[PDB]
């Protein structure tokens, strides 16, 4: 299962 | 070494003037692709690409689909930001790529986590092996580094790589038992190719092997042969197995004095091959 | 400045024997950026039912794709893969050699 998104760059 | 890995590969590509960036994801266990997502599909959703992941129920697929739809938006913001850090125009297309996942040993515990990024095909920023710090490639990436530090992003990442990634991998290895635990040894054979004169090519084949890691050498008495060898890039057969060949010209009147040596996980012992007319 | 040109291999899934069903593969790798056009050709003509793998990439961030199609080879028909990419000034055509 993919990770939930992080903060943007 | 019943050791294993899971990886996700993300590619986001901008398309100025033609709407949002395209977002594509693929996931792998070892060298087996098992899922995909494409934001351009008529109905974007995570989809199965291996037989053993189909046993997951519809809530699995919907959850992942939500994650990728959110990730797509995140990566769009990132692409907007990066265009600005490099002072690039608004008309051009650019690429943000991500790769992450975990390596585990036979006990199933984390050996190494990864999470890193490339912008326009070049390293941008990477989570270091301690899963607590970052390496930035240039002064633009240091801007992102400062955001990532400020927000303690490495903690959420660590939580995923230590606490989720390894457990999902364990689960996929249970779903796929046979196909993922079993190596497929190469079917092998040497062919004779006359450069129709006074010297010919021997090409040593290896077909139908999994995983992709293989070594094919030509060599004399423990000592190498490469006066001229062509060794092709390992390539997928398309049924989840791989292929490779190595070749050499020898003084072929009858200098069938050179041998082909194959190493591969699925081979109990290294093998040694010779031409048979 | 950050564009890498595609490598191309053309080959079949199984050792070709004439009149027996098989798969024709065009494996393109090492390229950047990801837009690419590839055609499988039968005696110069574009084959219509052609599929490809999901976009992925290698350790150096360069992309790879496998294009493929059912075919049944003959001693007489010849097959090639035609690739266009931003790093190429004209399409590159690679013929299928059944011994490679």
């Amino acid at each position: 299962r993919p990770q939930v998104p992080l903060r943007p760059m | 070494m019943g050791s294993h890995s899971m990886r996700y590969f993300y590619t986001s590509v901008s398309r100025p003037g033609r709407g949002e960036p395209r977002f594509i994801s693929v996931g792998y266990v070892d060298d087996t692709q098992f899922v995909r997502f494409d934001s351009d599909a008529a109905s974007p959703r995570e989809e199965p690409r291996a037989p053993w992941i189909e046993q997951e129920g519809p809530e699995y697929w919907d959850r992942n689909t939500q994650i990728y739809k959110a990730q797509a938006q995140t990566d769009r913001e990132s692409l907007r930001n990066l265009r600005g850090y490099y002072n690039q125009s608004e008309a051009g297309s650019h690429t943000l790529q991500s790769m992450y996942g975990c390596d585990v040993g036979p006990d199933g515990r984390l050996l190494r986590g990864h999470n890193q990024y490339a912008y326009d095909g070049k390293d941008y920023i990477a989570l270091n092996e301690d899963l607590r710090s970052w390496t930035a490639a240039d002064t633009a990436a240091q801007i992102s580094q400062r955001k990532l530090e400020a927000a303690r992003v490495a903690e959420q990442l660590r939580a995923y790589l230590e606490g989720e990634c390894v457990e999902w991998l364990r689960r996929y290895l249970e779903n796929g038992k046979d196909k993922l635990e079993r190596a497929d040894p190469p079917k092998t054979h040497v062919t004779h190719h006359p450069i129709s004169d006074h010297e010919a090519t021997l090409r040593c084949w290896a077909l139908g092997f999994y995983p992709a890691e293989i070594t094919l050498t030509w060599q004399r008495d423990g000592e190498d042969q490469t006066q001229d060898t062509e060794l092709v890039e390992t390539r997928p057969a398309g049924d989840r197995t791989f292929q490779k060949w190595t070749a050499v010209v020898v003084p072929s009147g009858e200098e069938q004095r050179y041998t082909c040596h194959v190493q591969h996980e699925g081979l109990p012992k290294p093998l040694t091959l010779r031409w048979e007319p | 400045m950050i564009q890498r040109t595609p490598k191309i291999q053309v080959y079949s899934r199984h050792p070709a024997e004439n009149g027996k069903s098989n798969f024709l593969n065009c494996y393109v790798s090492g390229f950047h950026p990801s837009d690419i056009e590839v055609d499988l050709l039968k005696n110069g003509e574009r084959i219509e039912k052609v599929e490809h793998s999901d976009l992925s990439f290698s350790k150096d961030w360069s992309f790879y794709l496998l294009y493929y199609t059912e075919f049944t080879p003959t001693e007489k028909d010849e097959y090639a893969c035609r690739v266009n990419h931003v790093t190429l000034s004209q399409p590159k055509i690679v013929k299928w050699d059944r011994d490679m």
